[PDB]
């Protein structure tokens, strides 16, 4: 059974690659661009109230100072230390109160859907980046992702070798088409912690 | 006579789960389920 | 058994791929064995209850 | 923080997990350890796991909840350098291989020192099993390490 | 991917013979065929 | 007495406590022997130095 098992394998890599390369892609050379790659400079990045700390009114502000015409077409993306950390912030047990300890995670923040990608930054303490995006809200009907063909497995019966002649190997082939960008810039808010140095 | 190999330990019949097990963390992401998807037939898409 | 997934890249047109072949290991469990002992005298077999 | 516990680290074995394990996924601790947990809301805010008059509730963070006193749940009385406290994890990568139950055995005569009759008889018994860990990075191990 | 053990080769199932191959020679011999057997009950058998 | 077998149910061990093996014991007994050696003829090569 190595061909069913090997298949799954590919499913897997195909996974574990384009899940990161939608949200960290360089967008130059052979990779496509990701989200944060391109909301990096522009006008959607933001900065936290008080440096160096991650604080209830940061959200807020995330959440504000975005334009009525997309905050109410909107949706978060972060980590799941983040949504954690917002979790924590209530102590006196009024306003602040999310949802209790013994229950799953939220479906909602403020009224907009919720979810979650892994490649996203964790920590702004342990880590050596300079920046640390940890927070975006936007439209996520501008970032478009065009997908050309899907994942396709070819059987090569025989490869050759130094002498162009066969050595009794034989192969499986796969590849796979997809390209992404942003259109509009100014309908996201990403939250940059920038820790100096 | 006990379990070692060279004392009738070649006797024991071998046992093996030939089930794969995945060692791979892997990535969960959502931006695919809030993004836009269009169909592209060519090289570069124009807007 | 265990082993993990194949490593994907970003390549070009014209490009060689690059060998993939995964890694495989075996996992292994031992069967240990315990016990216990309780001696007990001739007299307080039949003398106790 | 050091040779201390709060509610941070009990969220923070739950986050430093991958999702894949993580959805599905078990708690593992000691009952003192729990009542930590208990009693660190007094205001009613986000650590309300419960009341006091109600027993020990079965689910944290959405995922059961399990018991073990074999694990160490103190840090001051106890003079060893590490202590394990807290876990969370896919207890599915932890294989209990199974061969044997209890079996006894009665042995009708024992002997003395000289090879003879000593007037004694016994019960012998033994007892099969193995285990270990197949994946190791499905778990997450809290160790409030007493600085020396 | 080979046969070598960490490329692939631990997905092969392992076949055995159960049955023992006596390496031992032994002997053929037939006085007890032509020999006068009685049965005995004590240490010795007189006549 | 013809091949009988007998089980042991338990070895002991230098403390005289069980250490956990099982035993298997055999044995037989026969005797023979000539009653009359003018009955045959057997034949000596003495093949000296």
């Amino acid at each position: 059974n190595v061909t069913e098992t090997v298949a799954l394998l590919f499913a897997e890599g195909k996974d574990e690659l384009e899940a990161v390369t939608l949200t960290t892609g360089t967008g130059q050379g052979n990779q496509p661009t990701g989200i944060v790659t391109a909301l990096a400079g522009t006008a959607a990045e933001i900065a936290p109230v008080t440096a160096e700390t991650f604080a209830l009114a940061d959200v807020y502000a995330v959440y504000e100072q975005l334009a009525a015409r997309h905050r109410r077409q909107g949706a978060w993306l972060a980590n799941n230390l983040i949504y954690n950390k917002i979790r924590q912030f209530d102590t006196q047990g009024g306003a602040g109160l999310w949802t209790t300890i013994g229950n799953g995670e939220p479906s909602q923040l403020l009224g907009r859907p919720v979810g979650e990608a892994e490649a996203m930054d964790a920590n702004w303490n342990t880590s050596a980046s300079a920046d640390n995006f940890v927070l975006l809200y936007g439209n996520f009907q501008n970032y478009v992702i065009a997908d050309r063909i899907g994942m396709t497995v070819e059987f090569i019966p025989h490869l050759f070798g130094t002498n162009r002649r066969p050595n009794g190997s034989r192969g499986w082939f796969a590849y796979y088409r997809m390209g992404a960008d942003v259109v509009n810039p100014n309908a996201f808010r990403l939250l940059n912690v920038e820790t100096a140095s | 006579m006990g379990l070692t190999k060279a004392d009738g330990g070649y006797l024991v019949p071998f046992q093996l789960d030939p089930t794969v097990i995945i060692t791979s963390n892997g990535s969960l992401n959502d931006i695919r389920r809030f993004a836009r998807q269009v169909v592209a037939t060519g090289d570069v898409w124009h807007g | 058994v265990s082993s993990a997934a194949v490593q994907w890249s970003w390549d070009a047109e014209f490009e060689e791929v690059s060998d993939d072949s995964p890694e495989f290991g075996q996992p292994e469990i031992p069967v240990k064995k315990a016990q216990g002992f309780v001696p007990i005298s001739i007299e307080a077999l039949q003398d106790e209850a």
